[PDB]
DNA sequence: CCCCCCCCCCTTTTTTCGGGGGGGCC
DNA sequence: GGCCCCCCCGGC
DNA sequence: AGGGGGGGGGG
């Protein structure tokens, strides 16, 4: 198993960041009877998932790790047979609606309700073999839901408070509508600071046998992740494979694929600013698009790499950023990507 | 009871726990003596009590016996589509009303007519709507009709002109602060002065949100076990209040004009998790009621945060428009 | 109905019976009757938009024509109703080319809310129409023309129903308060009039609200403040005050005032904005860029209020665009 | 090593589908006494018990007690291909992934044997243990479909209420309401159409038209059904067989307004 | 058989409710 | 004869 | 617009 997976803490007295984040999760969890509706949002690869599971550990028994995988058959207005991959435990359930694009709302509308319209079974744990207690739900990207999907659980979320509770993990409030904001309980969570990265990487580095001459090597990585830590783990692992199983002071920092190639459109862009040029961008943009790299990662990439241009003069910068702002409200509101890509494209090269 | 989240536990159960609608529950309370309740369009902002008001006013007028055989509730949890609404809902509107008990008939006014509440109309599509035109106008006399919206604009005219408009207020500390105080009273909270009114003040109109932060704020009082009364700093950092040291970092930064200085720091201050939108809202406070700027700079940074605010409304990245926002202030 | 008709909202409660009852529609009225008079009643479309009387019109015309019974020899479908092509094809076609049943009479059809009904529909009712014109006629209600195909059109005769005049609605307030034992200030029947947009609907339910809101209707009369507390509009002062403030101070006590009139009774947002473009349209303002701006950044900001946001941001947008409009007065 | 000759393969093929559509992956626990098995559904709201006793098979006889978690719907393809009276037998080895059913006969021609996958399904430590029940009776299953299909066009609730003397199926919708009491009554002549039953206290529970439906779909495998109801515990429904039977513990729906 | 005007014809699939048509089970 | 299911437009 | 293909005129 990989080093990202295999030291993943179990617990909230296993957390090594933030504490302050863990102290207000034990409070919650001291009385979980009159736990409200949980809604948290931070940067992406902080620990917020793993956080969720510790605070289920601590309401509930061990038991909350044994997960299952099942399969859910949907019906749409159309006859069409639709498949979701449900993953549940036996004292907490995880779904991921998105899945079913549009359809998402479907899952509100059927399963969430099948489940907190009545009880369950419980032969464990109990005497009467039926549950005393409620089930936690956890809806995995929740900005990425429908408006639909949120206007319909507005109410299922309030007319079953004590037989379903409902912890939302996003990396984003701005989809998220006014009134779900209003039903759940905001937590924010902090991406960890640089010596928490470096403590968590020595400490995988001492238990895993990886030489290393210096610890500043791991402030690198640090700085090459901007607060992630799954990258960062990534990454150091990454690197000690192919250095094998020993880092040195020259080892270059592995960058992903569709990093260098958007770092590859970028400087294309600026040396170039051509009708051909903008149908090459084209062509790349097709290829980065048909290998599951979302648009909204693509156009921020892309901004942040042209904003880093030391050529570029503040004038520039500034009609680059609007530029940005605008398209990606454009984005958000469009269904082809590429349509409003290569707008902003143009609209870069004519400003330059 | 224990098991239930404040905001649900404290739910009102009759119109006198309403505490800032009275325009519209003193005509709800005198529709029961004077029974000729017409249909009702309740709008307004988020958590203001407009489900619970209407959940109060049939509970009052029908009694928990007739309350399932006289109400009909559909909400967006339930497919309310253009067929629907001309099956389900003409065949309960044009049906016969329950016959009352007489316990009923001695304890209650008993309306002779039925409710159906469509929570959530605004989600309702045009053609739908328009099906209830004349199902309303022709079973008025069995039936009445409430609809439940936060968008008025997202009702059709037709539905508005039949319907008696109301319209919730916002709930600020100025009309809302007995209920929380109440409710800080009855669950033993121990709070400084200042910091129920600090509670309301960041909620804006939402007593929901409120009464949210303040179970937050107890529970960590409670886990603390030291006995000490609630500050404030712990409500504002409980709520995502941005601390006024990094706004004054903020705006430094913004003075500063240095375009590469104001990236590198907004980087820096997205890795934090603070929301967009209180960023904005701290900003535009902060840039509206200072006295150093003059009139231009005030007239277009309100134009600026407004459009920073209708494209973030929108859900989209909230560090691109940040950084625009912040570019375009140290502009101008 | 249940009981009686007391228990009736007023907006049902009122609703007209026979053709005189009928307001604001003397043209209409006058060639109705006159065509009903005398035996020459064409296919009618009444265009016009809601709370106008097309409705009442149309059944007060069918109960003069038919009396009591109407209810059972006439048509009537609606948007509530299923009407597709094939109820075109088989219910409305054997209507239109069957007798009577209970008396002899020619049959009526009355469409209401016809913008609501497929291409299809009424591509198919043009020759329904065309064909029984002699033992049948077509009544069709709209509030959109544009829904309607240019076949079905040209078919039938357009009257158009006028928002209500100012000496209508007065007249019916007058007959309600006679019939409900109430007393109305005047300047609370000039600003229930101002409020009410041409829609009758809209009196009745605000005079209902209005009566319930008195602690004894029986000795007490409603005045503007009664209409303003029950349906939450902000006072015309309020108005006054809040532009003068933005138009002449300074944007720390324009802010302050904004706030203060607004926490005052929970003024909305938007209705002070429809308040202050009502005011600044009989403005002599001397150029034309400054309208320009006004209006589209007050549109602006109405679209983005429609769909919510943070309502501070939103005042100081409004306090900071009409400053900048008027600026370029100089 | 194993082998479960049965008097009639009908009896299994009725047996299994019983509770094809509840679950569909349900362990067997193949002990010298007989099959065991207990599976909870996909939502974790209704168990599936079973158990098959050493007497209703013709020759039953095993080593070592196995546990297989081989599928149902492949069970079903695998059984409808057959006749309908035979002995079918479901031999194995000691390393299974695959048994053999046996669908001998007394006639040497008419054998359908087949082969059937094995798939490792993970099984629990689940407990059954008994309570105090209430109310437990047995009446027969044609009453149960005329009254389920009748009241399902309703109502989607089957409520089910058992008082002295009385057994009351309600169905509320919004057509309307429809009762149906059945009470004891005992036919010398036909005493298969009888209802045996024995209370304690008074019981009330509100059961889904969907669930009842399905359950009285397989209930062409025993001629008479048996009801347990409680206070606090998950009440059953069973389906009795030659020397076993087949359990469904259904969890009641939840009470909004008390 | 080989070459030169004069024009014609081909370069090609994904989609959110609601309604209509037309085929297949029964 | 009735469901049930699949394919196809949709502006003037 | 670019490329392939058929038919009348020259060769
Ligand atoms: N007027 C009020 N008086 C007392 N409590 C209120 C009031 N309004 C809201 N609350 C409290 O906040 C909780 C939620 O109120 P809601 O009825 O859900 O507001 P809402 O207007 O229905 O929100 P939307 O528009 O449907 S998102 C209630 O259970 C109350 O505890
Ligand atoms: N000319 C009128 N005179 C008196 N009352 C009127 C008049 N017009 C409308 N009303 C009142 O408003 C109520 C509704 O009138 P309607 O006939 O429904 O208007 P409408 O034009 O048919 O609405 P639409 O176009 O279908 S949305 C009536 O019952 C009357 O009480
Ligand atoms: N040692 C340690 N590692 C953590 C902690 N929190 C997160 N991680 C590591 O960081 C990885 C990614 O965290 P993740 O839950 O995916 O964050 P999310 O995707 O934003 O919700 C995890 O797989 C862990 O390995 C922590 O508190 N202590
Ligand atoms: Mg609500
Ligand atoms: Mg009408």
């Amino acid at each position: 198993s990989l080093w990202v997976d295999k030291y993943r803490p179990k617990s909230l007295n296993a957390l090594s960041h933030n504490e302050e984040l863990t102290n207000f999760l034990k409070s919650l969890s001291d009385q979980p009877r009159d736990l409200p509706h949980l809604l948290l949002y931070g940067p992406n690869g902080t620990g917020k998932k793993t956080r969720c599971m510790a605070l289920l550990e601590s309401i509930f028994g061990p038991g909350v790790y044994r997960l299952k995988i099942d399969v859910r058959q949907f019906v749409t207005a159309s006859n069409r047979k639709l498949e979701l991959n449900v993953v549940s435990s036996p004292y907490h359930l995880e779904i991921t609606p998105s899945d079913m694009g549009n359809n998402d709302r479907i899952v509100i509308q059927e399963l969430l309700k099948e489940v907190a319209q009545m009880e369950q079974v419980d032969f464990q744990d109990s005497k009467d073999g039926l549950a005393h207690r409620y089930k936690c739900v956890i809806i995995n990207e929740a900005n990425s839901l429908t408006k639909d999907a949120q206007a319909a659980l507005r109410r299922t979320m309030e007319k079953y408070s004590k037989n379903i509770r409902l912890i939302m993990v996003c990396d984003s409030m701005s989809p998220i509508i006014a009134p779900i904001k209003s039903r759940c309980l905001l937590i924010r969570c902090p991406a960890p600071s640089d010596s928490e990265i470096s403590t968590i990487l020595s400490d995988v580095v001492t238990n895993e046998r990886i030489q290393l001459e210096t610890k500043d090597i791991l402030k690198r990585i640090a700085q090459a992740s901007n607060g992630n830590l799954r990258v960062s783990l990534l990454m150091l692992e990454s690197m000690a494979l192919n250095n094998e199983l020993a880092l040195k002071s020259s080892s270059p920092i592995i960058k992903p694929d569709w990093i260098i190639v958007i770092h590859k459109l970028t400087r294309k862009i600026v040396k170039e600013r051509s009708v051909n040029s903008l149908i090459e961008c084209r062509a790349v943009l097709y290829d980065l698009l048909a290998h599951c790299i979302p648009a909204n990662i693509i156009l921020k990439e892309l901004t942040f790499s042209l904003l880093d241009v030391e050529t570029l003069n503040t004038t520039n910068k500034s009609s680059i950023i609007e530029y940005s702002s605008v398209f990606d409200e454009r984005l958000s509101l469009g269904n082809k990507a590429i349509f409003h890509l290569e707008g902003f494209i143009a609209k870069v090269m004519c400003c330059l | 009871l224990a098991q239930q989240p404040w905001v649900e536990k404290y739910r009102p159960k009759n119109l006198d726990e309403v505490t800032a609608q009275d325009h519209a529950v003193t005509v709800l309370k005198k529709t029961l003596k004077s029974a000729n309740l017409p249909h009702m369009l309740f709008y307004g902002p988020p958590g203001t009590g407009k489900t619970s008001t209407i959940l109060a006013l049939t509970k009052e007028l029908y009694g928990p016996d007739l309350m399932k055989s006289r109400i009909l509730e559909l909400n967006a949890s339930d497919e309310r589509g253009i067929s629907i609404v001309r099956e389900k809902v003409k065949n309960f509107a044009r049906l016969t009303v329950s016959k009352p008990s007489k316990h009923d008939l001695e304890n209650y006014p008993c309306p002779p007519y039925k409710i159906i509440i469509l929570d959530e109309a605004d989600s309702m599509t045009a053609d739908a709507q328009s099906a209830l035109r004349r199902t309303m106008e022709t079973y008025s006399g069995v039936t009445r009709f409430c609809l439940i919206c936060n968008y008025v604009t997202r009702i059709i005219d037709p539905l508005a002109s039949r319907c008696s408009k109301f319209r919730f207020k916002a709930l600020d500390a100025s009309n809302a602060i007995d209920r929380l105080r109440f409710i800080s009273e009855q669950e033993n909270v121990k709070c400084d002065d200042g910091v129920l009114e600090r509670i309301l003040d960041i909620s804006a109109g939402d007593l929901r949100r409120g009464i949210t932060l303040l179970q937050s704020a107890s529970k960590g009082a409670q886990y603390l076990g030291d006995g000490k009364n609630i500050t404030s700093t712990q409500v504002e950092e409980l709520a995502g209040v941005v601390p006024h040291d990094i706004l004054i970092e903020i705006v430094e930064k913004v003075k500063s004009g240095d375009f590469d200085e104001i990236k590198k720091y907004v980087n820096t201050f997205m890795k934090s998790g603070w929301s967009a939108a209180s960023v904005v809202n701290q900003l535009h406070e902060y840039y509206i009621t200072n006295d150093n700027f003059d009139t231009n700079f005030k007239n277009q940074i309100s134009w600026l945060l407004f459009t920073t605010d209708s494209r973030l409304n929108n859900g989209t990245n909230e560090h691109i428009q940040l950084l625009n926002l912040l570019v375009k202030i140290s502009q101008l | 109905e249940k009981r009686s008709k007391e228990n009736l909202p007023w907006v049902e409660k009122y609703r007209p019976e026979t053709l005189d009852e009928v307001y604001g529609q003397n043209e209409v009225i006058t060639t109705v009757r006159k065509f009903v008079d005398e035996g020459k009643l064409p296919h009618l479309l009444f265009y016009g938009p809601p709370g106008t009387g097309k409705t009442s019109t149309i059944v007060a015309l069918a109960r003069e024509i038919y009396g009591k019974n109407y209810s059972n020899m006439v048509l009537e479908l609606n948007a509530s109703d299923d009407r597709g092509i094939d109820v075109v094809r088989n219910q409305i076609k054997d209507f239109a080319s069957t007798r009577q049943i209970f008396s002899k009479g020619f049959k009526l059809i009355i469409l209401d809310e016809a913008d609501a009904m497929t291409n299809a529909a009424q591509n198919a009712l043009r020759r329904v129409i065309e064909r029984y014109t002699k033992n049948t006629r077509f009544c069709v209600l709209a509030n959109y023309a544009h829904k309607l195909t240019p076949a079905l059109l040209s078919r039938c005769t357009r009257f158009r129903f006028q928002p209500l005049p100012q000496e209508a609605i007065e007249r019916r307030i007058a007959n309600v308060l006679v019939h409900e034992k109430l007393k109305l200030s005047p300047n609370a029947e000039k600003a229930l009039i101002e409020l009410s947009n041409g829609d009758m609907r809209r009196v009745l339910n605000v005079l209902q609200s209005c009566k319930a809101t008195l602690d004894n209707p029986d000795e007490d009369e409603i005045s503007d403040d009664v209409i303003y507390e029950c349906c939450g509009a902000p006072r015309p002062s309020d108005l006054k005050a809040v532009l003068k403030s933005i138009l002449e101070d300074d944007w720390g006590t324009a802010h302050y005032t904004l706030n203060k009139v607004r926490s005052a009774k929970g003024l909305a947002l938007i209705d002070l904005i429809e308040g202050i473009v009502k005011i600044l349209e009989d403005y002599e303002l001397q150029n034309e860029e400054t309208r320009v701006h006004l209006l589209t950044k007050l549109a602006d900001i109405e679209y983005s209020i429609s769909k919510g946001g943070n309502d501070q941001i939103q005042g100081s947008a409004v306090i900071g665009a009409i400053k900048a409009s008027f600026e370029n007065e100089t | 090593m194993l082998e479960a000759k049965f008097e009639e393969a009908s009896l299994f093929k009725r047996i299994i589908d019983g509770f094809k559509d509840c679950v569909q992956l349900v362990n067997f626990q193949c002990k010298e006494d007989g099959i065991i098995a207990q599976a909870v559904d996909d939502s974790r709201v209704l168990l599936v018990s079973l158990e098959i006793g050493v007497e209703a098979f013709q020759e039953y006889r095993c080593d070592h007690p196995v546990t297989l978690g081989m599928d149902l719907t492949s069970l079903s393809k695998i059984l409808r291909c057959g006749n309908n009276t035979d002995t079918l037998t479901l031999i194995a080895d000691n390393t299974p992934d695959s048994i053999i059913l046996l669908f001998e006969d007394t006639k040497k021609d008419r054998i359908a044997e087949y082969s059937l996958k094995l798939m490792d399904i993970d099984a629990d430590f689940l407990k059954i243990e008994e309570l105090q029940y209430d109310s437990t009776l047995s009446l027969p299953s044609s009453e149960f479909s005329k009254i389920v299909r009748d009241l399902s066009q309703l109502s989607d609730s089957i409520n089910i209420m058992i008082t002295k003397e009385t057994i009351k199926f309600v169905a509320d919708g919004d057509i309307g309401s429809g009762s149906v009491i059945i009470k004891p009554f005992v036919d010398m002549e036909h005493p298969e159409t009888s209802i045996k039953l024995e209370m304690d206290q008074p019981v009330d529970l509100t059961f889904g038209a969907k669930y009842l439906l399905d359950i009285i779909k397989g209930s062409s495998l025993s001629d008479r059904v048996g009801i347990r109801l409680s206070s606090e515990a998950p009440a059953l429904f069973q389906f009795d067989l030659k020397s076993g039977f087949l359990q469904f513990f259904l969890a009641p729906k939840f009470n909004d307004e008390e």
